[PDB]
């Protein structure tokens, strides 16, 4: 492979690419609008080092105060049915309600799993309220609190639209401090310095500024109790300790140690309190879109390669040439009951089959009788379509032709060219039909056809009959050309039979369905019967980017009209 | 800029001195709030004025050696990096 090979695949399978990474490119932009947006606010503390001050921050002593303070106990989210209603909801303008409850007691079931009771709020309007835990319905008022049914709750200023939901979770006062304390984290930010940066994250940018602000206050009033204590205990001593010149003394000693507890004062200090920076943290919409483009161009390009290197069907007639097989003609796919000679004559693909009439022309003489079987590997291989149009081609120069549909398992020429399906090429090899009343012409077309007739349960073994030979000896003598329609040769043994009165047989090849040693094995099983096979057509090539780098032609043909 | 950056350093002037003060602006403003045997009112006294004195000539540890000017050649953008990088990449 080249650098050709490799553009050519790319350029065959643009779609493929394209519906991939726009695809995952999609999705990646549907994340970066739909996930929640987590703000970051931060404060700055500076102790009179920075490393005791750094756990005793993160402890459940301090952080379990700020639980307390605030109520983190009490969960209370928006509720949304799906997983993606939350981010909609934001893309659409729609302002989350947020409900204020400073008293919450449930039931407490704590059962097996669920230690985290929990209740649904349904807003009716600005004052009242509704509450259903598990289908009881209680009805509830801001200001007024509710102790009913073991549902102790207290909800004031509802600050939502009607008909608003909201899921109100009790969680564990250490479910609280673990929340907080994973969210939660403390820096020195000179690793000398007496200085500690809070930073603290979370979806509500105002809860999480009110948050810090009640960490820091609270460790800043612990710190500094500290250091007053040392003097409060001294104090303490001293106020024990009073029983006149000495006590005069301690007088003096203790308002010095009045004033020292007084002023207080903690090693550690707030230059900042905490400030919610406005443009969230997560999602980091630019990194998550530009790694969905990365991503889906490095699957859709690995699935290219993949396709490219597990593909064994052929891509040009040089592949059966390399072999020694004769590729009379490349038939295109015809993107235009009908036959395609005749409903547009003019298609590119009856054009590539009057090449294969001028070809035959050249290839047909010196040739055993005027007898053409056409068969192939596969079925749905094109061996029907190839040889009804070459015979309507043969046709129109002026050639007496028939067509006999020698394909008595599945052949359907009679329902292309309108039928009398009675007499067919089984009641004629069965006997019970001359062959004068099996002929029957082709209306649009030009030549005569003998159709299969009713399935025989022996199709095989009615092409070994005599009259077989007998009806080509007759035909022979009053057509120009008799083409005769068969089985695929890999399914059946039909061709093989119908091979040996045929002058000259051609197969035909898909495109991309068949294989270079599938139409090897094929060409060798004729011969082994007898058969000796003149060519290969391949039928239902496509324009290909991929072929005109490996090879230098791409086999399709060109349009040649005057366009008017 | 240079407006900014004087009010910066300024202000980080103003602002340091007065915060070596601070512990002893706030025992001086615990004692204000202590002011009322008389023997130890007199004791506080002398603790009074040492509080002031305190605060007052507790300006440390910052020294503006140069105040702010401009440097009149822009640093961005470096228009010799850009027309180099634009041959080379083009
Ligand atoms: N080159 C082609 N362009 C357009 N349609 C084609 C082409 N080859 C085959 N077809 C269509 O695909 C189907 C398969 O053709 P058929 O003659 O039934 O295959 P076979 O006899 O080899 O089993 C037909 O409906 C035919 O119209
Ligand atoms: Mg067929």
């Amino acid at each position: 492979i080249d650098l050709g090979r490799v553009i050519g695949e790319l350029i065959d399978h643009r779609k493929l690419i394209i519906s991939i990474t726009s695809v995952f490119t999609l999705f990646a932009i549907l994340y970066a609008l739909l996930a929640t947006p987590i703000y970051e606010t931060d404060a700055l503390i500076q102790i009179e080092q920075s490393a005791p001050e750094t756990a005793l921050l993160q402890s459940r002593m301090i952080l379990g105060k700020t639980i307390d303070d605030l109520n983190l106990q009490i969960q209370i989210e928006q509720k949304y049915f799906p997983v993606i209603g939350r981010g909609l909801a934001r893309l659409m303008g729609e302002k989350p309600g947020n409900i204020d409850i400073t008293r919450l007691y449930l039931p407490d079931s704590d059962d097996i799993s669920n230690n985290t009771p929990s209740i649904i709020l349904t807003v009716k309007d600005k004052e009242n309220y509704s509450i259903n835990s598990d289908g009881i319905q209680l009805n509830g008022v801001v200001g007024t609190l509710l102790n009913e049914k073991g549902i102790s709750l207290l909800v004031n200023e509802i600050d939502a639209k009607p008909g608003d939901q909201f899921v109100i979770t009790q969680l564990p006062r250490l479910k609280a401090i673990s929340d907080l304390l994973k969210s939660f984290s403390v820096a020195d930010l000179g690793k000398d310095t007496g200085m500690l940066t809070l930073t603290l994250t979370g979806d509500n940018p105002k809860r999480i500024s009110h948050i810090l602000d009640s960490i820091s206050q609270n460790y800043l009033a612990q710190n500094i109790a500290r250091q007053a204590a040392q003097d409060a205990k001294s104090l303490e001593f001293l106020n024990q300790q009073l029983p006149r010149a000495v006590y005069l003394q301690l007088l003096n000693r203790q308002q010095e140690l009045n004033i020292a507890k007084s002023s207080a004062i903690g090693n550690v200090r707030i230059i900042d309190n905490a400030v919610t920076d406005p443009n969230p943290v997560r999602p980091k919409k630019t990194i998550i879109i530009v790694i969905g483009v990365v991503l889906g161009l490095i699957v859709s390009v690995v699935l290219v390669l993949f396709q490219v290197f597990l593909r064994r069907g052929i891509e040009s007639p040089e592949q059966l040439e390399e072999i020694g097989i004769n590729v009379y003609a490349s038939i295109p796919i015809s993107e235009w009951d009908t036959l395609l000679a005749v409903g547009n004559p003019a298609d590119l693909a009856v054009e590539a089959i009057r090449g294969l009439r001028t070809s035959l022309h050249f290839a047909m003489m010196e040739a055993k009788n005027n007898v053409l079987m056409i068969s192939g590997a596969s079925p749905s291989a094109g061996m029907t379509f190839i040889s009804s149009n070459l015979a309507a081609t043969i046709a129109i120069t002026g050639k007496k032709v028939l067509f006999i549909d020698a394909d008595l398992r599945k052949g359907y020429a009679h329902k292309m060219f309108g039928h009398k399906n009675d007499k067919g090429l089984s009641e004629f090899l069965s006997g019970q039909a001359a062959a004068e009343m099996i002929i029957d012409k082709v209306e649009g077309g030009g030549f005569d056809y003998i159709g299969r007739g009713q399935i025989p349960p022996n199709p095989a073994e009615l092409l070994m009959h005599p009259r077989f030979e007998q009806l080509l000896n007759w035909a022979s003598q009053n057509y120009d050309l008799i083409i005769i329609d068969t089985p695929p040769i890999l399914a059946v043994t039909d061709a093989a039979i119908i091979g040996r009165y045929a002058g000259t047989c051609l197969l035909v090849a898909r495109f991309e369905k068949n294989t270079v040693k599938e139409i090897d094995v094929s060409m060798k099983r004729f011969e082994q019967s007898g058969v000796v096979v003149k060519g290969c057509i391949l039928n239902g090539v496509v324009k290909k980017a991929s072929s005109y780098y490996r090879y230098g032609h791409n086999h399709y043909g060109y349009s040649y009209y005057d366009k008017k | 800029i240079s407006h900014i950056l004087d009010s910066i350093s300024q202000n980080y002037l103003a602002q340091n001195i007065a915060r070596q003060a601070a512990q002893d602006a706030k025992s001086l403003e615990f004692l204000n709030q202590q002011l009322p045997g008389r023997a130890v009112y007199l004791q506080l006294l002398n603790r009074q004025q040492e509080l002031n004195i305190a605060k007052s000539s507790a300006i440390g540890n910052v020294r503006i050696i140069d105040n702010a000017v401009t440097d009149p050649n822009p640093v961005r953008p470096k228009k010799t990096i850009i027309i180099v990088i634009g041959v080379v990449l083009g």
